[PDB]
């Protein structure tokens, strides 16, 4: 293969001949395709987060768990989330969505949830307090596409609702390979955090996983049908 | 022509990348420290091992019965220590394939630089 350029098609894959391995790349035989000597390896980390929203009921679609995508409420007036508690907030940008820590001092007293179509109002460390209003819900707000959201638990009053989510999320990262190293880990792998994923000559380039999650490769060097 | 014949032979048998080059070397020093624990494993010595594991590898029974008339016996000092290092648990077993593996790359290596 050209350096730089990935394979369509995953490793260990059977494979018919005629059929693409790669752009410029066709197999002349049915059999099995193995990768050989990844140019690249992608690690994808497991983020759980457990959180908290509050919506007006009127809105709410009422489920138990939220696949990605899914439409969350139908948010009938653009709506002020307001803070439930007080502390300097932490602004994390989740693709779509965003996150929110309220956090006194060290530890943290709040943690908050902002699907898509729901717009933050304030800033990464700003001070906020309570019932100052944080983020707009504009109509809609659908879940995030790349998470998913387990174990809802609803707490009414009113107009209002205030539900916790245990939050499910994918953080990918892309790790560059060396001549001096070496994969370990299989296509498609279960892997945990703190493992060595690709070995090296010095411990220094060697891969540890910061989290449990998911191993893919990616650009073999050439492909070999078996 | 002979000389054309083996020239031929190794003209098959293509070149290495660095790649390729560092990746075999260490799969064989992996291979020969596998033999180092599997003879803290079972308290046999290296070559021994080794040896036993090229009979299994570079013929089935060829490497036996001409290196002259006499060396090691096939039905008997062979395959007893083979099956000896068979009943083994898990790990020392994935070592025997790591040291297997170790010694083609060794051959291959060999033949570039042939």
């Amino acid at each position: 293969l050209p350096a730089g350029v990935d394979a369509l098609v995953k490793d260990g894959e059977e494979v018919v001949k005629g059929q693409e391995l790669a752009p410029g790349v066709v197999s002349r035989m049915d059999g099995v395709a193995l990768y050989r000597f990844p140019r690249r390896v992608r690690v994808d980390y497991l983020r759980k987060e457990r959180a908290a929203l509050r919506i007006p009921l009127s809105a709410w679609v009422e489920k138990e768990a939220y696949r990605p995508g899914e439409v969350l409420a139908e948010l009938s007036e653009p709506y002020l989330f307001r803070a439930e508690e007080s502390g300097v907030v932490e602004l994390k940008d989740l693709a779509e969505g965003h996150l929110i820590y309220l956090r006194q001092e060290e530890e943290v007293v709040a943690r908050y949830f902002l699907p898509a179509g729901m717009t933050p109002l304030v800033v990464e460390g700003e001070i906020v307090e309570v019932g100052q209003p944080l983020a707009e819900g504009k109509g809609l707000l659908r879940l995030p596409r790349h998470m998913t959201a387990k174990e809802v638990e609803a707490e009414e009053e009113g107009d209002s609702v205030h539900l916790t989510l245990f939050l499910e999320w994918t953080e990918p990262k892309d790790y560059k390979v060396a001549p001096h190293m070496n994969v370990i880990v299989p296509e498609g792998a279960k892997v945990q955090a703190g493992e060595k994923i690709v070995a090296a000559i010095d411990p220094e380039e060697e891969v540890i996983a910061e989290a449990e999650g998911v191993v893919h490769l990616h650009e073999p060097a050439s492909i070999l049908v078996v | 022509d002979p000389v054309r014949q083996y020239l031929h032979e190794i003209g098959q048998v293509p070149l290495l990348t660095l790649e390729e080059e560092i990746d075999l070397a260490r799969k064989v020093e992996e291979g020969m420290e596998a033999i180092k624990k599997l003879s803290e494993a079972t308290g046999l010595d290296q070559e021994l091992i080794r040896e036993v594991v090229r009979a299994k590898i570079l013929g089935t029974a060829r490497i036996q019965k001409i290196p002259g008339l006499k060396e090691k016996p096939d039905p008997k000092t062979v395959e007893e220590v083979d099956g000896k290092l068979k009943s083994l648990p898990k790990e020392l077993k994935r070592y025997l394939h790591i040291a297997r593996e170790g010694e083609a790359a060794r051959q291959h290596l060999i033949e570039a630089n042939l």
